[PDB]
């Protein structure tokens, strides 16, 4: 029985704390990089319905345009809140409405639609599930950093036990670059002050100065209100004054170019990082996906990487055998005690033997109902030193 | 420390008043420091590869920063600098040959080094309601030397350019007239290396 | 505002971070540089340890490291707060016989709705998505702005 | 006895702090004085009132 | 509107409403939110750091319902994204859970003790134990909450 | 004066990662300073340079 329960340890995976079902659920959206809002509010509101004829949901929210991670406007990106029955109304766990509309979406190809369970504790996170950081110590670019992480959540996505890996890290984000023949900016003769403004005032935003009306202060902008085609088009009906009165038009010194960068660009711990995010696939616990990203990351990556843990994963890990020191404690003061108060030291030997049959006892239940070895758990083994040594005690 | 620290900076805000503008405009700044010395580090070319300016400028590019990283200390100072420049050494009898002023190059040097400026294509108001979404930058700030020595000064009727270059040289940090190390007899530059305070 | 988040996240989030990079009980901080021209910086803290505390801890070197900030950094200002991401709820306003359109409620929600919302003690943001409040928009016609010169 | 080994468990985890340690020591301390207490009334009360 | 651009030589004004067009705030087609299939303005509401998270939400329900006094035409509001009503349940079957167990105690000391008597005296445990520890927690610096339920 | 004998601070810009400040400064040989106050002009703002 004592070897049993040596066996038994290992058949039990680790959790931390459980994710309740909280009667709420959200959903993180993303179409191709490029996409405009409006392709956005197509995709969501196909999206939206599918979600809001599931069985256990009663209403859904949804920010569009909007990403819920950089809590900033992103017109590719999405963010649903969705809201499920009273729980004295499903017969259907959360856990199983999220699994099943993942299993649905795990192939529109139209955009990436993820659907997570609100976090374990209010702020250890965002989302459910876990998040880690794959930090670059090499010196290397964003556009290689993205290369070796994709291969890492394509391997990740693979394994068994994670379900919808993902990385937020997007550098394919198409940009324009307008270069300045300088020489010809002083040719034409324009103030570059005068120039910068005008680009503003049209194609982005110009901020002047504020009033205030209904007890309230406002912001004063201007913008461009044409209806330009193309970009070259737009340059060459925007002008600004020459020294010498003279109307450039900004076709002429503005020479416009294509690349693509990233749009965001994270840095955790000091160094350049790529944001890693999944969740654990059904029937399997928090630890078991922490220990499989991990057990990837040792085959994807290279040694200028590491990676770094993060809200209910860095819990995790950085609390990994803390349960013995507490355990082991607990039946020393046990046996130093029971040692004083009888005058023996083997009258405590005898009932701390008791022990080992309360912790075989609650692995074997555990194990039977494919529970897990958390923290509850593990709190629940310690009560049993003391209430398993209140049966010693009355009987030696 | 810090309740000492915070009962500073409360009085700090009641006299910001009565400062004359030109401090304002800098900023009074408070912060809980130590006295101390943890190490002094020396670095220096053993033969004659680097220079004396040539190690300084490695130690500010790489090192001194990578020693602001390791936890607990205060500060990472090699002696002889406050920030790092890029330095236009006028030349004033060239200056004064082509016509120019100190007040042409501090003017066009303020007016050519601008900063960036961004916009959208396919913005709902200025666009035509496409797929896709692109986002358009100007980026009027310099970011090699080559491109301030080439800032031009006055437009020739030619059609050429007198730019800085023709009236002054651009250097690249350095200017070693502060300080100076020594390590043993032996050309060196000093990192001292504070510990935070705490 | 005009930079890249290749820059900013280089000469404005790493300033930030080796000065901050020290502090008291920090176990580690993630850093997000905007093309939108924005800095955001996180520093997490030990569990169970002064909020307020590391906020002012944060405060003070954030002054150390502003003057090492490029020079249009300084000029809009740096600021630091304590915040949680712990959103408790989300409300939803809507016209329900379609007269108010998807504008009209948003100017309602600005002047009136927000800012009584904003009130009401333990709320940290309030926030309807997209506006900042909302501005007074000049719109230039391009078109009668070169027919007028 | 009881009451002794259910102190000696819990009173040196109620030490401990961490997520871990934080969340345990809500349950060693309950635990702890309610013992205890529940002793004390052992001891006293439920004699007496027989 | 007014602001006048160029001054001419009739005396007329060239005047901004003629090249722009003034219109004040409600900025969107960069957001979009949807409830349910219709248009709708979300308000998410943050909870700041460090505050009671149960009883604030009642403010903004609160709140809301007195908004809703003003609130023009068919404009009504939802909060279909409540926290806070898990907080409210999971205590009410934390609550269930304590007086289920205490029922069953008292069934399994009855049925070994007997007799009425001999298991009232026993249950004097149950108070001056339980009641006793809030005294202990209150002077140790504790809350109550879900781990000590 | 300031982009002569002392040093001028006119901006900044960023290169190689860092961030870096734009320094002004004559290089003139200073035979003393009472004719370095000779080579030095700045013009007037009717066009002549004093």
């Amino acid at each position: 029985m004592l070897g049993a329960i040596f066996y038994l340890y290992k058949a039990v995976p680790n959790s931390l704390v459980p994710e309740e079902d909280q009667g709420l659920m959200i959903s993180i959206i993303n179409l191709p990089s490029a996409s405009a809002l409006h392709r956005t509010i197509s995709e969501v509101d196909h999206i939206s319905q599918e979600v809001l004829k599931t069985n256990g949901v009663k209403d859904a929210m949804a920010m569009i345009g909007f990403d819920l991670f950089t809590s900033s406007l992103k017109e590719n990106a999405a963010a649903m809140f969705i809201g499920l029955q009273d729980w004295k109304d499903r017969n259907v766990s959360a856990d199983q409405i999220i699994a099943e509309l993942n299993k649905k979406f795990a192939f529109d190809r139209n955009a990436s639609s993820v659907f997570i369970g609100l976090p374990p504790i209010p702020g250890l996170s965002i989302t459910g599930g876990f998040e880690m950081y794959v930090q670059n110590k090499s010196g290397k670019s964003y556009d290689e950093i993205q290369k070796d992480v994709n291969k890492l959540v394509a391997a990740a996505n693979q394994r068994k036990e994670l379900s919808r890996v993902r990385t937020t890290l997007d550098t394919t984000f198409p940009q324009y670059k307008l270069i300045i023949d300088r020489d010809k900016l002083k040719h034409y003769n324009l103030n570059m002050q005068d120039v910068f403004n005008t680009m503003n005032a049209t194609i982005g935003t110009y901020y002047v100065n504020d009033f205030s009306m209904l007890g309230k202060n406002f912001q004063v902008n201007i913008r461009a209100k044409g209806d330009f085609r193309n970009t070259q088009d737009a340059l060459k009906n925007i002008f600004v004054r020459s020294n010498d009165g003279k109307m450039i038009p900004l076709d002429s010194f503005l020479t416009l170019q294509r690349s693509s960068g990233p749009d965001d660009v994270k840095r955790f711990n000091l160094f350049p990082a790529a944001q890693v995010q999944g969740q654990p696939a059904p029937g399997y616990t928090s630890g078991q996906a922490i220990e499989a990203i991990a057990q990837v990351a040792k085959e994807t990556l290279g040694d200028d990487y590491s990676i770094a843990w993060s809200g209910s994963a860095y819990q995790e890990v950085s609390s990994k055998g803390t349960a013995s020191y507490a355990f082991a404690l607990g039946m020393i003061f046990v046996f130093l005690i029971l040692a004083a108060q009888y005058e023996r030291w083997l009258i405590p030997l005898a009932v701390v033997t008791a022990v080992p049959f309360a912790v075989f006892g609650s692995f074997l239940l555990v194990y039977l109902r494919g529970f897990s070895n958390d923290i509850y758990f593990q709190t629940g083994l310690l009560l049993l030193i003391g209430l398993s040594a209140k049966n010693a005690i009355l009987i030696v | 420390p810090d309740q000492a620290t915070i009962d500073v900076n409360n009085r700090i805000s009641a006299a910001t008043a009565k400062m004359p503008d030109a401090v304002k405009k800098l900023g009074v700044t408070v912060r809980k420091t130590s006295s101390t010395t943890l190490a002094a580090i020396s670095m220096y070319s053993s033969d004659g590869s680097m220079s004396a300016v040539d190690v300084y400028n490695y130690i500010t590019l790489n090192v001194l920063d990578e020693l602001k990283r390791v936890p607990g200390v205060g500060d990472a100072n090699a002696i002889g600098n406050r920030n790092y420049s890029l330095r236009i050494w006028l030349k004033p009898d060239l200056l004064n040959k082509f016509g120019i002023t100190a007040t042409d190059v501090i003017s066009a040097v303020n007016d050519q080094n601008a900063q960036y400026a961004t916009g959208k294509i396919g913005e709902e108001p200025v666009t035509q309601k496409s797929p896709y979404v692109y986002s358009i930058t100007m980026q009027g700030r310099l970011q090699n030397p080559s491109e301030f020595e080439n800032i031009i000064l006055r437009t020739n009727n030619d059609g050429s350019f007198l730019r800085l270059k023709d009236v002054a040289d651009v250097e690249i940090g350095s200017q070693q007239y502060s300080s100076q190390g020594r390590l043993n007899g032996n050309d060196a530059v000093p990192i001292m290396i504070n510990l935070q305070s705490g | 505002t005009g930079a890249d988040a290749q820059t900013i996240a280089s000469t404005v989030a790493s300033p930030i971070e080796d000065a901050i990079n020290g502090a008291d009980n920090m176990i580690y901080m993630d850093s997000t540089s905007s093309s939108s021209g924005t800095m955001s910086l996180t520093v997490y803290f030990d569990i169970g340890t002064d909020p307020d505390q590391a906020t002012i801890d944060v405060n003070n070197r954030i002054s150390a490291a502003t003057a090492k900030m490029p020079d249009a950094v300084k000029k809009l200002g740096v600021t630091v707060r304590k915040t949680s991401s712990t959103t408790l709820a989300a409300i939803s306003m809507y016209s329900s016989d379609g007269s108010m359109s998807a504008v009209d409620v948003y100017n309602y929600i600005t002047l009136n709705v927000l800012d009584e919302l904003k009130r009401v003690p333990g709320v940290g943001d309030a926030n309807a998505i997209g506006n900042r409040n909302y501005s007074l928009r000049i719109w230039l016609k391009p078109d009668l702005l070169n027919k007028f010169g | 006895s009881i009451v002794l080994v259910l102190c000696a468990v819990f009173v040196p985890v109620s030490f401990i702090s961490g997520f871990v340690g934080e969340i345990q020591r809500q349950f060693a301390l309950t635990l702890a004085i309610s013992v205890t207490i529940s002793g004390f009334v052992a001891l006293t009360l439920t004699p007496s009132l027989c | 509107e007014n602001i006048i651009l160029r001054t001419n030589n009739d005396g007329s004004f060239l005047r901004l409403k003629d090249v722009a067009d003034v219109e004040i705030g409600s900025q969107q087609y960069s957001s979009q939110g949807r409830l349910n299939g219709n248009d709708a303005v979300p308000i998410m509401i943050n909870l700041q750091s460090g505050a009671n998270a149960l009883h604030t939400a009642e403010l903004v329900q609160a709140k809301m319902q007195e908004l809703s006094k003003n609130f023009p035409k068919g404009l009504t509001y939802k909060i279909p994204y409540d926290t806070t009503k898990f907080v409210i349940e999971s205590i009410k079957e934390v609550v269930k859970t304590f007086v289920e167990a205490l029922i069953l105690v008292i069934i399994v000391m009855y049925m070994f003790l007997k007799n009425f008597r001999a298991t009232l005296i026993p249950m004097i445990a149950v108070p001056v134990s339980l009641l006793g520890t809030f005294a202990g927690l209150y002077v140790l610096g504790f809350s109550i909450n879900l781990l000590t339920l």
